[PDB]
C-alpha cells in the first residue's frame, strides 16, 4: 500500500483568546475550503436571561439551532447546538436582529470568527 | 483537493512542548515553526494519496498545558486514531503517557487505536540536553523501553521522529494512516462515539 506526502494543507478551525475571555465563552475559528460551500450550522432567535443595569430581564439572543451532518461545524466539534452566538469578528450581535447576524456571518465566511456561549450537555 | 474517498481523523495529544505541532506543522508544510507558542485547539487537513486515490486527513492538534485540560475533550469525538506523544529526551513526559495521555484518550474513546510516538530525536545526542538530564541523573528514553511501554499501555506500536530533520516524519503519519484503515473489522466500530 502506497502513502504519498501530504497536499493542500489547510487550516480549518481553532479557539482562540482563550486566557482573555470569560471561561463560559467559546470564540472559534473556521476557516471553509471554498466559497460555495455552507459553514454547516443555523442560527434562531431566542431570548436569553441576563442581570442587566435595570436587574434580571429576558432580552433577545441568537442561538445555534442545528449543524449539517458532515458539514464543517459538525466536523471541527467547536460549535453545537444551544450555543449562544454572541459576537462575529469584533461585532456583538446584542442590537443586531437574526437576518443581520445571518448576514454578517454569510459576510464573514471566508474567515469566520464567532464568539459562542457554549451550551452545557448534563451528564 | 477538494474531493477525498475516505475521511481519517487523527488527533495528537502529550506533554506540553513535546513537538506535538512542531510535528504536524513540518509534515504538512515542511516548516519548522520557530519559537514556542503553546496550542490551545487547532485544526487543519491535507490530502493524501492512498493506493493512487485522494483521502482528507483531518489533523488535530490539542493542548499539553494541563491549563486546558477543560478544553481537550472537544478533539475527540469522531477520532479514527490516536498519536500521543512524549519527548525521547524528556523522562516527564514520557512518565506522562502512561498516567495522563493514554488514561485519557482510553477513557474517552476505548476503541480508538493509538500509536505511542518518540519525538524530538535529534536530541538524543545534543550536549545541552544530555548534560541538563545528567545534571539530574536522567538519561534519554530509548526505543527499547518505548517500545515496551506501547506494548503494555496497548498501543498498535511505537514509533519516533525529529521533526526538526524530518527523520522518521513520515512514517509515523503512515502508520497512523495505517492504524486507521488496517484492522479487520468496519472502521465505524473503531472511529470515538462521544
Ligand atoms: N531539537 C528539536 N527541537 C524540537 C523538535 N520539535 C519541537 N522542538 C522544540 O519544542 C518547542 C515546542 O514545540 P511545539 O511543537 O510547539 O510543541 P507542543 O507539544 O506543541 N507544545 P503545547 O502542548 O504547549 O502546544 C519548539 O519551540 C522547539 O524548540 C525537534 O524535532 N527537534
Ligand atoms: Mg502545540
Amino acid at each position: 500500500i502506497v502513502i504519498s506526502m501530504p497536499q493542500d494543507f489547510r487550516p480549518v478551525s481553532s479557539i482562540i483568546d482563550v486566557d482573555i475571555l470569560p471561561e463560559t465563552h467559546r470564540r472559534v475559528r473556521l476557516c471553509k475550503y471554498g466559497t460555495e460551500k455552507p459553514l454547516g450550522f443555523y442560527i434562531r432567535d431566542g431570548s436569553s436571561v441576563r442581570v442587566t443595569p435595570h436587574g434580571l430581564e429576558k432580552v433577545p439572543g441568537i442561538f445555534i439551532s442545528r449543524l449539517v451532518p458532515g458539514g464543517l461545524a459538525q466536523s471541527t466539534g467547536l460549535l453545537a447546538v444551544n450555543d449562544e452566538v454572541l459576537e462575529v469578528n469584533g461585532i456583538e450581535v446584542s442590537g443586531k436582529s437574526l437576518d443581520q447576524v445571518t448576514d454578517m456571518m454569510i459576510a464573514n465566511s471566508r474567515n469566520l470568527i464567532i464568539t459562542v456561549r457554549p451550551a452545557n450537555q448534563r451528564n | 483537493g477538494a474531493m477525498g474517498i475516505q475521511t481519517i481523523k487523527c488527533v495528537v495529544v502529550g506533554d506540553g512542548a513535546v513537538g506535538k505541532t512542531c510535528l504536524l506543522i513540518s509534515y504538512t508544510t515542511n516548516k519548522f515553526p520557530s519559537e514556542y507558542v503553546p496550542t490551545v485547539f487547532d485544526n487543519y487537513a491535507v490530502t493524501v494519496m492512498i493506493g493512487g486515490e485522494p483521502y482528507t486527513l483531518g489533523l488535530f492538534d490539542t493542548a499539553g498545558l494541563e491549563d486546558y485540560d477543560r478544553l481537550r475533550p472537544l478533539s475527540y469525538p469522531q477520532t479514527d486514531v490516536f498519536l500521543v506523544c512524549f519527548s525521547v529526551v524528556s523522562p516527564s513526559s514520557f512518565e506522562n503517557v502512561k498516567e495522563k495521555w493514554v488514561p485519557e484518550i482510553t477513557h474517552h474513546c476505548p476503541k480508538t487505536p493509538f500509536l505511542l510516538v518518540g519525538t524530538q530525536i535529534d536530541l538524543r545526542d545534543d550536549p545541552s540536553t544530555i548534560e541538563k538530564l545528567a545534571k539530574n541523573k536522567q538519561k534519554p528514553i530509548t526505543p527499547e523501553t518505548a517500545e515496551k511501554l506501547a506494548r503494555d499501555l496497548k498501543a498498535v506500536k511505537y514509533v519516533e521522529c525529529s521533526a526538526l530533520t524530518q527523520k522518521g516524519l513520515k512514517n509515523v503519519f503512515d502508520e497512523a494512516i495505517l492504524a486507521a484503515l488496517e484492522p479487520p473489522e468496519p472502521k465505524k466500530s473503531r472511529r470515538c462515539v462521544l
